[PDB]
DNA sequence: GCATGCATGCGCATGCATGCAT
DNA sequence: ATGCATGCATGCGCATGCATGC
């Protein structure tokens, strides 16, 4: 939040002081901001089923809102992945790693109908 | 809160009727209230009493009663404890959460004049050789009810904090009022499942009465024409129309 | 005399309204609609009363809820400074000023005195209220009885008295979850009851959505 | 219980118990019965209020001044307290005798417990109404038309509260729909008023048993308004 | 299973009133 | 004759025990 901003500014303030110097210069200011950055923390549990599934939602709510099934969904994303996967080994993983996903996501999550 | 000359009407009457003497006394103990004549005797065994005895080994046997009501709502169990409150002697009403257990039995207190500690009195402790009235008995506590258990067991109460110890006579009678757990008593469930209370505290008491409102066409036109008498009656000597 | 004339004549421009909504939290960036509904709050309307039977109040109550980090403090802080009577409490707890009335002596001048809630203190004038999630029963009970009877009632220590509590009421809030959650209503996004929310006329939705813009300008302020 | 009435649940929608509900004499219900016509009329009689609130304050036809009403009735709780009589008591007798009948029959036919039962409680609730209603005109004693005004009253309040045609028909349209719907289907509106117009039910049951389910969140719109789809 | 709300004893100092020993 | 120690509330600060609510 903005509290981190203020906090940014007080460490800078602090280093000046510690440099003794009368002005506050880039080099604090990036030494505040990679000391605010070392203090956060990640979490850790993934990534690909969260970004699968927010495009599979995506492209759903944007073709329910500008006018499917669930073969026609899977052909447009091998579609779009087209230009990505080289083999036919890796298209047939995919397509397979996605259908389970969007059974998973139908009948577990609840997200699609 | 005596005559001189009842003592020969007391004589005639008993000498006349012997044994219709209890059945009489039962029947004429609440015109207010219809039905319910195991009840008005039960009642009327309370305010008799039994005989305390005590040995040559210091043993003492309890002589008092307890009786427990159980019932659907609207069957003149609280117009039951008002009378009895009323015609007792001493009597004293006490619901369920309403007194704690520091009010029921007597609790010290340290007297800031002189330092010492000092002895006050509980409810049971007042009324002693009398009657204590407890409406909502399911509402009370658990600890009430174990505190209760002693003066139901033998009549006496034990306290001590350091300094000063005393033991205290509370030989009274109880009668209590609860309502089932489901609000109506379920007639297809066991009566310990209504009840819900543990084995310890009913063997305690002496007596337990089940009261159902059986919606018979009879009895309801026999208490309809019981209730509206008594609604229309005025006492004589107030002029009809009479506020109050 | 001559200020008289000079409202007159500022009520003749043609923005007026405009330029009075402006006004507001100088020191605050955006939330044109807030200021606005602060400003028809501070206004006011007027109350009815057709006999002695059917009272209407007139004050326009309002109600901020927001994530942290929203400056919802600074604009009570604001409208305390501009207010002729306001009263500023808090119910975290430790507030210079209580919400319920009790009698006591005084700790400075060893009085026997009673002393009514904020409430009270504001009659004719403005209560505001900060972290209104964290109140107690007895807060929350004189609230809505301030609210609804407009009166607060006192048996106490032998005194039974009713006391009159017009005042204009603005509580900040922010959400159970730490995050408003568009999905959930606000009845659901909030520990309060549905009759206290009731009483509010103007309710504020304040949300923290990340945009470029609209943060460099904020740094940049 | 739920913030809103339901209709078609009926009983539940009351936290209190049966023992506390057998205290009060007289249980009213209000609903937000919807009509276009009715909103109208409302709005306009709120906005004349407030218009007129600051102009006059005047009796609409005959209504007592607040400071007569009140002298008047402290004047008369203070005076006078009338009584009941003999026919008026036969005639509450066989009502309640009656009434008690019939809600004893619903009880058992319904198979629930209801939770406003009807006990001796309500016969001295209804003689109290009648002696108050007496009261309000210094009668000493009542008549035989205070008592049906009480009976009135009391049957309009009471019974209907705890009778809460058209609800079991409300439940049966409800449970047919609940039979004929199935998870993850698709159900035209006009399909389904033209299957339960051919079984002869008014049209605002299903329009308000189709409000009532989404209201709960059991339908949805798919299509704009005119395809529905069940959820849970 | 534990921290907290609500009495209650403990120890103390402080203020207001008065009653008379040096 | 006069100034002071004491009896009687009352605030202050504290610890301790009983009940309950998550
Ligand atoms: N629009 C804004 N313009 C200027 N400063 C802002 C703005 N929004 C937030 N701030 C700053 O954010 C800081 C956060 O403190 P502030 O008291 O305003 O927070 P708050 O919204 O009341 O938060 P909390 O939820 O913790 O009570 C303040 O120093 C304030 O100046
Ligand atoms: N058998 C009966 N005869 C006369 N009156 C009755 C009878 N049963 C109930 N009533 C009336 O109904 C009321 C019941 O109230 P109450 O005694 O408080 O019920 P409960 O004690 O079961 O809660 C009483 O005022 C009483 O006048
Ligand atoms: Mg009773
Ligand atoms: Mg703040």
């Amino acid at each position: 939040t903005v509290r981190q901003l203020e906090s940014m500014i007080r460490l800078s303030e602090a280093m000046a002081r510690m440099h003794c110097c009368d002005e506050v210069q880039p080099k604090h200011v990036k030494e505040a901001f990679r000391l605010l950055n070392k203090s956060i923390i990640r979490v850790e549990t993934f990534s690909e089923y969260c970004r699968i599934s927010n495009l599979i939602v995506l492209h759903l709510r944007k073709v329910e809102e500008e006018e499917l099934k669930r073969s026609e969904l899977v052909n447009w994303y091998l579609k779009e992945i087209e230009s990505e996967i080289d083999s036919e080994e890796e298209l047939i993983n995919k397509k397979r790693i996605i259908e389970k996903v969007i059974h998973r996501l139908t009948h577990y999550d609840h997200v699609l109908i | 809160s005596f005559s001189a000359e009842d003592i020969a009407k007391i004589k005639k009457f008993s000498k006349t009727r012997s044994k219709d003497i209890f059945d009489q006394l039962a029947k004429s103990l609440a015109p207010s209230i219809h039905g319910h004549d195991y009840v008005k005797k039960a009642i009327l065994c309370l305010l008799l009493g039994g005989v305390e005895r005590d040995l040559e080994n210091g043993s003492h046997i309890r002589g008092d009663i307890n009786i427990l009501l159980i019932g659907d709502p609207s069957v003149a169990k609280s117009q039951l404890l008002r009378y009895v409150l009323c015609t007792a002697p001493r009597a004293i009403p006490t619901t369920g959460r309403g007194s704690s257990g520091v009010g029921l039995t007597a609790a010290v207190t340290t007297d800031q004049e002189t330092g010492e500690r000092r002895l006050e009195a509980g409810a049971m402790v007042l009324a002693d050789r009398g009657v204590v009235c407890i409406d909502e008995f399911d509402k009370m506590s658990d600890m009430d009810r174990t505190a209760i258990h002693e003066v139901m067991e033998q009549g006496r109460v034990t306290i001590a904090k350091a300094g000063i110890h005393a033991r205290l006579n509370a030989r009274c009678s109880v009668l209590a009022a609860a309502n089932p757990v489901y609000g109506r008593y379920d007639q297809y469930k066991t009566p310990m499942e209504n009840i819900g209370l543990q084995d310890s505290l009913l063997s305690r008491f002496d007596l337990l009465f089940i009261m159902l409102d059986q919606m018979d066409p009879e009895q309801d036109r026999e208490i309809s024409d019981h209730v509206l008498r008594m609604h229309r009656y005025r006492a004589p000597g107030e002029q009809d129309g009479d506020a109050m | 005399d001559e200020d008289v004339k000079m409202i007159t004549s500022l009520s003749k421009d043609q923005q007026i309204g405009e330029k009075i909504f402006a006004s507001i939290a100088p020191s605050i960036y955006g939330h044109e609609d807030i200021k606005r509904g602060l400003a028809l709050a501070l206004f006011g309307g007027e109350p009815k009363n057709p006999g002695g039977k059917h009272k209407v109040r007139g004050d326009i109550n309002v109600l901020l809820c927001g994530d942290p980090g929203t400056a919802k403090s600074q604009f009570l802080k604001y409208i305390e400074k501009v207010s002729s009577r306001a009263i500023f409490t808090t119910g975290q707890g430790a507030s210079a000023v209580g919400l319920t009335a009790y009698v006591q002596r005084h700790p400075v001048s060893r009085e026997w005195t009673l002393e009514a809630g904020a409430l009270v203190l504001a009659d004719r004038g403005v209560c505001l209220i900060d972290e209104f999630d964290k109140m107690n029963d007895q807060d929350r009970t004189s609230i809505h009885e301030a609210m609804e009877q407009q009166s607060i009632s006192i048996s106490k220590a032998g005194i039974v008295t009713s006391l009159q509590a017009r005042c204009t009421v603005i509580a900040a809030a922010n959400p159970i979850g730490g995050r408003y959650d568009p999905s959930l209503t606000f009845s659901e996004n909030v520990d309060l009851t549905e009759p206290i929310i009731s009483r509010f006329d103007i309710l504020c939705v304040v949300r923290d959505t990340v945009d470029p813009v609209q943060d460099e300008m904020l740094a940049r302020f | 219980v739920f913030g809103r009435w339901d209709e078609t649940k009926g009983e539940d929608n009351i936290d209190f118990m049966p023992t506390i509900l057998s205290r009060f004499d007289m249980i009213f219900i209000v609903k937000d019965e919807h009509n276009e016509e009715r909103d109208v009329m409302l709005a306009k009689h709120v906005i004349t209020l407030h218009v007129s609130a600051l102009t006059q304050t005047q009796a609409v036809e005959g209504e007592i001044d607040l400071a007569k009403l009140k002298k008047f009735i402290a004047y008369c709780r203070v005076k006078c307290g009338p009584r009941l009589s003999a026919e008026a008591a036969e005639k509450l007798k066989n009502r309640y005798i009656i009434m008690r009948s019939g809600a004893r029959q619903h009880e058992r036919d319904s198979d629930r417990r209801s939770s406003i039962p009807i006990t001796v409680r309500q016969l001295e609730a209804i003689v109290r109404i009648a002696e108050a209603l007496s009261k309000m005109k210094l009668q000493p004693f009542a008549t035989e038309a205070d008592v049906e005004e009480a009976l009135r009253l009391f049957q309009v309040s009471t019974l209907d509260a705890a009778l809460s045609e058209d609800q079991e028909m409300l439940s049966r349209i409800e449970k047919q729909l609940k039979r004929r719907f199935a998870i993850g289907s698709q159900v035209s509106e006009h399909s389904i008023i033209k299957d339960f117009t051919k079984q002869k039910y008014p049209e605002h049951a299903i329009h308000k048993v189709l409000q009532l389910m989404l209201r709960r969140g059991e339908i949805q719109h798919r299509m704009q308004r005119k395809v529905l789809y069940r959820l849970k």
